[PDB]
């Protein structure tokens, strides 16, 4: 049951022989990425969404193994989906934050996911940054991917705890905006999320082109 | 239920590994069940490499290395009146003295005879428990074993361990009323060979001039096997009939 | 001590004094040269009144962390409040009995009724000590001196204030993995009283 | 009724009106045990025990009808010997553990809950049956002196003063005399005397009878189960003769 | 009975174990099987129900099992038993074959049916087979014929010639008058019609409900067709 | 009676019954004792009637009112040894879902879990059910004061008020008159103390008799915490 | 070694019938009546909540979402029907969910809920499950479909039917009042009319539990932005909408 | 009786298995299903307990495929068979992946038996109460008509029925079969027989089921309503 | 009080450690045609060679339940600890479903796993020995 770990020594055998941004705001939160996706050198595609979603208000960005990303938020998806449909309450982004947790540290890092984790939930406003080792972080604004750090700049040029929803927004475009300017990962079209306090999720698909 | 409670009710048993029967067993603590058992228990480290453990603990100043068989040449050959075995008895010198004769053939039971290659302490215990299932399984048919059915019991047994370390070539000889005289060649990577002629140790090749036919009596066997050791090179002799093996010595 | 794993270059001190016991940290957390978080809180609670400060892997001692705090609850439902001997105990227990897969050290500070404030330090391999304050971390090793020199017994809540500001500051000077805002927590029969200090503040000491 | 036919034929099964007949019947057997009692002193306990006169072949010294549970716990039961036994053990066990765990004598409650739990576990399959004793323990500890009696169900209580055992009605009407008697408190000695007199009165008998006494006292004994001496018992057993 | 019949692991006072003896009455409502040995053969004889007129004859499988090129097996009382004991016996006789690199003899096969049988009446939780076999055959290297019985409890026997199922013991009783162990039938042809004989006492329709196996030495099994048992009935019925 | 193999286990009764369900329902009224539970506009009360007509008892070792949490509280009906049972695996579960979810576990979400721990009972042949009926309150951060039941049968549920006992079709009664009256589903109170009073009021004119301080338990749960009253609290509040 | 095993709770009677299954069939007809209709457009699930006086109506629910597609409904013991819901919750994800990326259609879904129920007959360990289910569900290859699930595991697929006390009434009045060419208003309208003729005591929206599987339902989504996503079809009606219907 | 009928794995005085019998007595109360080999097809056909009109009879409670040449007709508990048509489903799909080929009809048969065998032999266990009829061919056999019942036996047949009148049922097949019959003169006999046998008074469309393998390859029809309303006409029936 | 899963590797090996695959004709060796793994698996080979991850998923969740049963030893006694390994072991005994391999619910509710998910859940996945009789003779030991 579970992974396999068949084909272990024949594996062996045989070998002997992306920006992602997260800004809070005064009613909630956004997570911005870019929509460039490689396989190497080589462009794959132009127009890929890295925003996934957790639960109709959390939503998460990931970087490192693409399948293990995948996997995992489309595992503790249906966990929480679960844990609310028992508890007949909306999820909490602790919650989740904490099934994310135990289980990659089950795995002691061999699961290869690194995500920043955005929500809004009857408690506020949440985002936090999730280790594949298992260590989490909270933060007012974070940063993810090989373009992290020109986001980053732009993120502590520009940030502010008044922050409208609209100041916001254009604060993550542009720190995606640098990263798409001056890493090679990245480049093509910007993805925003917007997450605000009582109110819908808006999902803003090539927000800028 | 209560067994639960005493499994949780209350450490220095837990320290002294005596929680586990093997534990208890291996140490006789219990009683002697540690010398009741058919299948041997061999230990092993509890590492994720145990292989690399003990290759790297054995290939290394006093005299407790593991004893390795002699290298002399050894002969066994088959025709009509059963099967001659020669043995070159050329006996290493070291800080001891012999009480009498160290012999290099294995006598398995009055029927069976088995040669020493390798490590001599694998060839040796195992062929005392080949011995032991070949009298329980006598026992249990009420008839004699086949050299075929020993032969296939010695190599399932190495192949099970094979890689862990065990270092063996025999070749098993007998004489049943259904299969004849029968010689059988077995070492520790799995392989079993039946054969009719079978020279190992240094000097094969000169031994290997067996003037062979199947109409040979039996002086002229002895005296063949004889001569094939001594241009390999005294030599130990035993020719094994289907009432059993009968040592010569020359 | 895995490949690729965050580790907790941090400066940590907690100290006894009359009136109970203060926990003080820096806040910052670097992978290698970069800064990744630079306002990280890193006082952690187990209990109403007994909280700790972690070292080494943090996967590791966030897991450690939440098992203690679970386990404090359970005590609780039973027992009611828990003294820090016991948190220290289970810490120990955790942090020793898997020392050969996970590499964590805890610097504990509690308050009580009966003990009125005490300080257990737990170093990588699972050893306990308690002592009237202790320091840990990388940064800690050059404040060595600076604290043997200035602790008193039985100082008051300034004093002690003003004692740990200025260690922490020196800890931050000179240690590249060290750096931010200073974060304390002051646990008294009074209560729990946050503090924290902004590096134009302590670094003109 | 007190037998309830076709429900009692097995443990953990409730009858028509809700009642468990096995645990009755322990309860049964408990009460053909020999009297036992306890009394609670102003800072302390008391515990005293009516036993048959044995053959001479017995070693005087190591036969002892007072069990000691931990340095501050007194313990004495009624029933079957080997449940209490049993229970003696798990006792220290569990007092044991908890020093061990959190540096401190195990407080009165917490033990009796421990205990009280062990118990109820044994009425809850059919694969076991409920223990055949009652059991009478106190001690001292941070919070003063107390006294607890233990049932077969697994239901426990806080007494001031406690019985079981054949002679239980007789001794729990003394016990009630003497708690109306002396609303104030009572004092260890005077305890140690009035518990010679209870089990005098609830034993009046086929030949002769001993009495063992036994307490635990913050100002006697320094919060410590122990015996009564020779003194002091040959002056209770003085007192309850006349 | 008495209350001592609703166990397997139950005494009666006098030394009796019931439920064996249920099997046994199980196994006496089953077809009969006759077991022959001859000089230089076995012969295995079953009867078998008549056919009905819509049942299909081409698939339907037979009384006479062949468990390995030289040992064949029949059996007599459930039929969906015998499956189980039949495809267990040839994953011995296989595994065997490949741990010794020689096949099994008719008596190590035997022992293993029974000790499968025996293992079966250990438990309070399972129910025995209501089976008793009939093995024969030759064993390897070997031309003396082997001939065994097996029963529900695990107890195997060696027999000249033997019965088992419905009306068995008039076919003993015929067998018995009309069997010399020191001068057995010296050809095949003398078996066969003996145990056609014998199969005739208890059989109503007569050649269509006979089904006769044949095994000699080196592995050679034939299964007798329609036409052979019907010329051997029509010559048993002209010599009477 | 059960007349069958009902009279131990939990099976279907010819009618479609489960037997030992509705006797631990006739156990949980072993005691006759009365509880009421009712809710304020930030605050739960609940209120358990005392008896202790032995001299020798410690009242203060006499409770059938628990603390689960921080926030949660329990009363139960029933003996006393299965209430302890049940309260030590409501303590551990709330403790399991805090450490599982990161956040303090609601009222109705355990009384969830001990009523699906119930309902093993009730489908476990080798498992009987407790013979108590639980009360869980707590005040809510999502849904204010929270009041839920559970019983033997595994069925829970929540109420504005809840009356448990012999004598709880009265209590219900003058309960369902006031809020009739009031025309609304809590009190109209903003100190827990006034909850108290009222409550004991009601309790008194329901039950037709007078209580003194040493005869009730009164429990009552705040958003912080989840507290018992003492004896001194208890005669504070009947003086009004 | 007689604790490795336990003689089975169901076993057949001479006359060949398995007295567990029908004693959980008696007691089924002994609840509370629920009922289903299926439409051109959409099904309704109706059921009443009996009850104390003093319990809130709105804590316990008896129709319950198992998919964003798929309700379902229950008559008999309502904590064998929670147990089984949080089944049937988890089994659509573990099977179906995680595996194909889709939630599962009604009847795979009524299948393995079929199959748990059925395996508790085949035990040494449990009584089988005592309540009925009503299953309703749309998909995309199959349209809209209404099942019902016996304590057996037996199910079965229906243009309309009830189960419970009234079962028998409510049939013969849903036999003379169902067309093909029936409306999901003119179908909840019949449920309404089916149930009145059932509840004995108050008969209003607080009483009353109904749900639908109809349009999709963007509202309920929680999110906006991909219009590929498909909203819920599983609508819980509230006690105002019901009484406004009553009224009408 | 009473004494050797509460358990499995007992045997009564005459040797007799109580329970086993119940199981089979069981399947008396099922409809009935029959089956029909011809020189060139099988005919499955077999007739539903329906008793009102709102069940919906177009969307498969007696008639399943197990693979694209073995189909089977059920009669008793229609949740036991379901749980074993699972299992021969997967039985089949793991004998073409291990050997590439299509699973022969007899030894899937023989599986399903064995494992009701099996579930006759522990004392947890009860026997499936359910009656098989396979239809399927192969490249061994042709094709081949099977049925098997609780007791773990398994039996071959040219007609076959099962279910609550198999008596009369067999009797008309005995009556009326021929070996070089046709598949249109078999599923006018098996219309005619279940229309003979019925205990209601009009065999209509709404109460039958009807399966045909046949040949163009081989091919499996499970009919529609609206096809079965035809053939009916068609018989005159 | 382990948090990853210890005492992992074996102490000691032999030809009879599986009991339930052993040789009739031999029974001190394994019977290799039953075993069904392909025919050429030594026991040895499985010794050495192993993904250092595989034996921590393994074991984690008992090394987890152990650990709370020894928390729930130390803070409420032996009782509680005796009261789970009961109800488990009743569950887990009396549970016999031969053709299924899914747990049950009373299982799941037990281990708090009722609206919980893993891996495990999702992937929970011959010529002899592989049917009705060979689960029957192991739950029974006979």
């Amino acid at each position: 049951a579970g992974l396999s770990f068949d084909n272990y020594q024949r594996n062996n055998f045989l070998a002997e022989n992306t920006t992602i941004v997260g800004v809070k705001f005064n009613n909630g939160v956004v997570i911005a990425a870019d929509t460039r996706s490689t396989q190497g050198p080589i462009v794959a595609d132009k127009n890929c969404a890295k925003l996934h979603r957790i639960s109709p208000k959390i939503w998460c960005a990931g970087a490192g193994t693409a399948a293990d990303t995948e996997a995992v938020t489309q595992l503790i998806g249906s966990n929480i989906e679960l844990h609310s449909l028992y508890t007949s309450r909306e999820p909490r982004v602790v919650s989740a934050l904490q099934m994310l947790k135990q289980h990659l540290f089950k795995y002691q890092g061999h699961i290869g996911a690194y995500l920043i984790v955005a929500g809004v939930d009857p408690t506020g406003s949440h985002l936090f940054s999730i280790h594949a080792h298992g260590s989490t972080d909270v933060g007012y604004y974070l940063s993810l991917g090989s373009g992290s750090l020109a986001a980053m700049a732009v993120l502590e040029s520009h940030w502010k705890q008044d922050l409208t929803k609209e100041e916001a927004i254009k604060l993550a475009s542009d720190a995606i905006q640098a990263g798409i300017w001056n890493d090679l990962g990245s480049g093509s079209n910007v993805d925003v999320c917007v997450m605000e306090i009582g109110k819908d999720a808006e999902y803003l698909r090539n927000y800028l082109t | 239920m209560q067994a639960i409670a005493d499994s949780f009710s209350v450490r220095l048993v837990k320290e002294l590994q005596y929680d586990n029967e093997q534990n208890l067993e291996s140490d006789f603590v219990t009683g002697a069940s540690q010398f009741q058992r058919l299948a041997p228990s061999l230990t092993v480290p509890p590492i994720a490499s145990p292989q690399q453990f003990l290759r790297a603990h054995t290939d290394d100043n006093p005299d407790c290395k593991i004893k390795i068989a002699h290298g002399t040449t050894t002969l066994a050959f088959r025709f009509q009146g059963g099967i001659i075995v020669a043995v070159d008895s050329r006996a290493t010198a070291g800080n001891w003295v012999a009480s009498q004769t160290v012999k290099k053939v294995i006598e398995i039971n009055p029927f069976l005879l088995g040669t020493m290659a390798g490590g001599a302490a694998d060839c040796q215990f195992w062929e005392t428990w080949l011995g032991s299932q070949c009298r329980l399984h006598e026992l249990r048919e009420k008839e004699r074993i086949s050299v075929a059915a020993a032969s296939k019991i010695l190599s399932n047994l190495v192949y099970q361990y094979k890689g862990a370390g065990l270092s063996m070539g025999t070749m098993i000889c007998g004489y049943t009323r259904k299969e004849g005289p029968t010689i059988y060649y077995v070492d520790s990577d799995g392989t079993r060979l039946k054969g009719d002629i079978f020279c190992v140790g240094s000097g094969q090749t000169f031994a290997y001039g067996v003037n062979y036919k199947w109409d040979l009596s039996v002086e002229d066997a002895l005296y063949l096997g004889k001569r094939s050791i001594l241009a390999a090179a005294s030599v130990n002799l035993y020719h094994v009939t289907e009432d059993g093996w009968i040592y010569h010595g020359n | 001590l895995k490949k690729g794993e965050v580790s907790l270059g941090t400066s940590i001190m907690a100290v006894t004094f009359k009136d109970g016991v203060i926990l003080g940290a820096d806040s910052r957390t670097t992978t290698g040269a970069y800064i990744a978080n630079r306002v990280t809180d890193k006082l952690t609670r187990v209990h109403d009144k007994i909280w700790c400060c972690r070292s080494g892997s943090a996967a590791d001692t966030q897991a450690i962390a939440d098992i203690v705090q679970y386990h404090l609850e359970l005590y609780t439902s039973q027992y009611g409040t828990p003294s820090t001997e016991t948190a220290a105990s289970v810490f120990k227990e955790l942090c020793y009995e898997n020392k050969d897969n996970l590499t964590a050290g805890i610097i504990v500070a509690g308050y009580d009724d009966k003990n009125k404030g005490e300080v257990y330090t737990i170093p990588l391999g699972g050893s306990v000590h308690k002592l009237p304050y202790a320091i840990a971390g990388s940064g800690s090793t050059f404040i060595y001196g600076y604290c043997d020199k200035n602790f008193r017994e039985n100082m008051s809540k300034e004093e002690t204030v003003d004692f740990i500001k200025h260690s922490l500051s020196q800890a931050i000077k000179w240690d590249g993995s060290s750096g931010g805002v200073i974060r304390m927590v002051v646990l008294t029969a009074a209560g729990v009283e946050r503090l924290i200090f902004y590096p134009d503040e302590y670094e003109q000491l | 009724t007190s037998i309830g036919t076709g429900y009692d034929l097995s443990n953990s099964v409730f009858s028509p009106d809700g009642r468990n007949f096995q645990v009755e019947y322990a309860v049964k057997a408990v009460e053909n045990g020999t009297t036992s009692i306890g009394i609670k002193c102003n800072d302390g306990v008391v515990f005293a025990v009516e036993k048959l006169i044995t053959s001479k072949l017995l070693v005087p010294q190591k036969n002892v009808k007072i069990q000691v549970v931990d340095r501050h716990i007194g313990c004495v039961y009624s029933g079957l010997i080997p449940d209490g036994r049993h229970l003696v053990n798990r006792g220290r066990e569990e007092a044991a553990s908890f020093k061990k765990l959190y540096k401190t004598p195990i407080p009165i409650p917490a033990f009796a809950d421990r205990l009280g739990q062990y118990v109820q576990a044994h009425t809850l399959y059919n694969s076991v049956r409920p223990f055949g004793v009652s059991t009478i323990f106190g001690g001292v500890d941070k919070n003063g002196a107390h006294l607890y009696m233990l049932e077969p169900s697994g239901s426990y209580w806080g007494y001031k003063g406690a019985a079981t055992g054949k002679g239980r009605q007789s001794a729990k009407a003394e016990l009630e005399k003497l708690v109306d008697h002396h609303p104030e408190g009572l004092s260890a000695r005077e305890a140690v005397k009035q518990a010679a007199k209870i089990i005098y009165l609830a034993h009046e008998k086929e030949k002769d009878f001993e009495l063992e006494i036994s307490w635990c006292s913050l100002s006697e004994t320094n919060g410590l189960h122990k015996f009564v001496k020779g003194d002091l018992l040959q002056e209770a057993i003085d007192f309850a003769q006349k | 009975m008495s209350g001592y019949d609703r166990a397997l692991s139950i005494f009666s006072p006098d030394g009796h174990i019931f439920q064996v003896e249920y099997a046994l009455e199980a196994v006496k409502r089953g077809t009969c099987a006759v077991g022959v040995k001859g000089k230089n053969c076995v012969v295995l004889g079953c009867e078998r129900r008549s056919t009905l007129k819509l049942q299909d004859t081409r698939i339907t499988p037979s009384k006479v099992s062949k468990i390995d090129s030289h040992v064949v097996l029949s059996f007599s009382g459930l039929n969906a038993d015998s499956r189980i004991l039949i495809e267990k016996a040839r994953v011995e006789a296989q595994s065997h074959r490949l741990t010794l690199e020689d096949p099994v003899t008719v008596e190590y096969l035997t022992r293993y049916v029974a000790g499968v049988q025996q293992r079966y009446t250990q438990s309070g939780g399972v129910r025995p087979f209501g089976v008793s076999t009939l093995i024969a055959g030759f064993d390897p290297r070997d031309d003396e014929p082997k001939l065994y019985q097996t029963e529900p409890s695990g107890i195997y026997s060696s027999w000249s010639a033997q019965t088992i199922g419905r009306n068995s013991k008039t076919v003993r009783e015929f067998l018995e008058k009309n069997y010399d162990r020191k001068e057995p039938p010296a050809t095949v042809e003398e078996c066969v019609k003996l145990t056609v004989r014998s199969l005739l006492e208890v059989v109503q329709t007569g050649a269509k409900n006979i089904e006769i196996t044949v095994v000699k030495p080196d592995s050679d099994i034939v299964a007798l067709s329609s036409e052979e048992i019907n010329q051997y009935v029509t010559q048993i019925e002209q010599e009477k | 009676s059960a007349a069958g193999y009902d009279r131990h286990i939990t099976i279907f009764s010819p009618e479609g019954r489960l037997y030992q369900v509705e006797y631990a329902f006739k156990a949980t009224n072993q005691t006759n004792i009365n509880s009421l539970a009712v809710r304020g506009k930030d605050c739960t009360v609940v209120i358990s009637q005392k008896k202790v007509p032995d001299k020798l008892l410690d009242p203060t070792t006499v409770s059938y009112i628990f603390c689960i949490s921080r926030t949660i509280g329990m009363v139960v009906n029933g003996p006393i040894p299965d209430a302890r049972n049940a309260a030590l695996r409501a303590k551990a579960e709330a403790a399991e879902f805090r450490y599982k979810y990161g956040y303090d576990m609601p009222c109705d979400v355990l009384a969830k879990r001990m009523a699906n721990l119930s309902q093993i009972y009730t489908q476990r042949a080798y498992m009987r059910p407790l013979g108590v009926i639980l009360t869980f309150v707590s005040v809510d951060e999502e849904l204010g004061p929270s009041i839920y039941k559970t019983d033997p049968a595994g069925y829970y549920v929540g109420y504005k008020a809840t009356a448990t006992g012999p004598k709880q079709q009265e209590i219900t009664t003058n309960l369902e008159n006031h809020f009739k009256k009031s025309k609304i589903d809590h009190i109209n109170e903003e100190s827990w103390e006034k909850v108290v009073e009222f409550a004991i009021t009601h309790m008194i004119d329901a039950l037709g008799t007078e209580f003194s301080k040493n005869d009730l338990e009164v429990g009552v749960a705040t958003k912080d915490k989840f507290f018992t009253l003492s004896a001194e609290n208890i005669e504070e509040r009947l003086v009004a | 070694m007689t604790d490795r095993y336990s003689f089975s709770l169901t076993t057949f009677s001479p006359s060949g019938k398995l007295g567990q299954i029908d004693y959980a069939l008696t007691a089924v007809k002994q609840g509370v009546t629920s009922l289903g209709i299926k439409a051109t457009n959409g099904v309704v699930i109706a059921t009443e909540k009996k009850s104390s006086p003093l319990a809130m109506s709105e804590t316990l629910s008896k129709v319950s979402l198992l998919t964003p597609d798929i309700g379902a409904v229950y008559s008999g013991m309502g904590p064998d029907y929670r147990v089984l819901v949080d089944k049937s919750r988890k089994v659509a994800h573990t099977s179906y969910k995680r595996i194909y990326g889709e939630y599962p259609p009604t009847k795979l879904l009524v299948s393995e809920v079929a199959k748990i129920m059925q395996e508790a007959t085949q035990s040494g360990g449990v009584r089988p499950f005592g309540v009925s289910l009503l299953i309703a569900g749309h998909d995309e290859f199959n349209g809209f479909s209404l099942y019902q699930v016996d304590p057996s595991g037996s199910y079965f697929p229906w243009k309309a039917t009830a189960i419970g006390k009234g079962s028998v009434a409510a049939k013969t009045f849903l036999e003379k009042r169902w067309n093909d060419e029936l409306e999901l208003e003119d179908a909840i309208h019949i449920a309404l009319l089916t149930l009145k003729e059932s509840v004995e005591g108050e008969f209003n929206g607080d009483t009353i539990e109904l749900a639908i599987i109809g349009d999709e339902n963007p509202d309920l989504l929680g999110y906006t932005g991909i219009p590929t996503d498909k909203g819920p079809r599983f609508r819980k009606l509230t006690s105002q909408e019901i009484n406004d219907r009553l009224e009408a | 009786s009473r004494r050797y009928d509460s358990r499995t794995t007992i045997f009564s005085p005459e040797g007799r298995l109580y329970q086993v019998e119940y199981a089979l007595e069981s399947i008396s109360h099922a409809g009935t299903a029959i089956g029909i080999m011809a020189s060139d097809g099988i005919v499955l056909a077999a007739e539903r307990k329906v008793t009102s009109t709102l069940l919906e009879q177009d969307t498969t409670e007696k008639l399943y495929k197990l693979n694209d040449k073995i189909a089977v007709a059920v009669a008793g508990l229609t949740a036991d068979a379901e749980i074993l048509i699972n299992t021969a489903r997967i039985h089949a799909q793991n004998y073409l992946k291990t050997y590439n080929e299509d699973i022969p009809v007899e030894i899937l048969v023989r599986r399903l038996s064995d494992i009701k065998q099996g579930y006759t032999q522990h004392g947890g266990l009860r026997p499936f109460g359910v009656s098989f009829i396979y239809a399927g061919y192969d490249d061994r056999y042709g094709y081949q008509l099977y049925t098997s019942n609780p007791s773990g036996n398994y039996t071959g047949w040219k007609a076959i029925s099962v279910g609550a009148n198999t008596s009369a049922a067999q009797t008309l097949l005995q009556m009326d079969y021929k070996d070089d019959m046709k598949v249109d003169d078999a599923i006018e006999l098996a219309l005619k027989t279940l229309s003979k046998t019925t205990d209601s008074s009009a065999l209509t469309y709404d109460r039958l089921e009807f399966a045909t393998i046949r040949k163009g390859e081989v091919y499996q029809k499970i009919f529609k309503p609206q096809e079965i309303k035809d053939i009916l006409v068609k018989t005159g029936i | 009080m382990n948090i990853v899963p210890q005492d992992t590797f074996k102490s000691q090996v032999s030809t009879d450690q599986d009991k339930s695959v052993l040789s009739s004709a031999v029974p001190s060796l394994p019977d290799t045609l039953r075993q069904q793994e392909g025919g050429a698996v030594p026991l040895s080979t499985q010794l050495n060679d192993r993904h250092p991850l595989e034996s921590t998923l393994k074991n984690w969740e008992t090394t987890q339940r152990q650990r709370q049963m020894e928390q729930y030893r130390q803070i409420f006694g032996i009782a509680e600890p005796m009261k789970r390994t009961m109800e488990m072991e009743i569950v887990n005994r009396t549970d016999f479903n031969p053709l299924s391999t899914n747990g049950s619910i009373h299982r799941d509710i037990l281990l708090n796993k009722e609206c919980s998910i893993d891996w495990e859940d999702v992937y929970p996945g011959t010529m002899v020995g592989d049917d009705v009789h060979s689960k029957i003779e192991k739950q029974l030991g006979i």
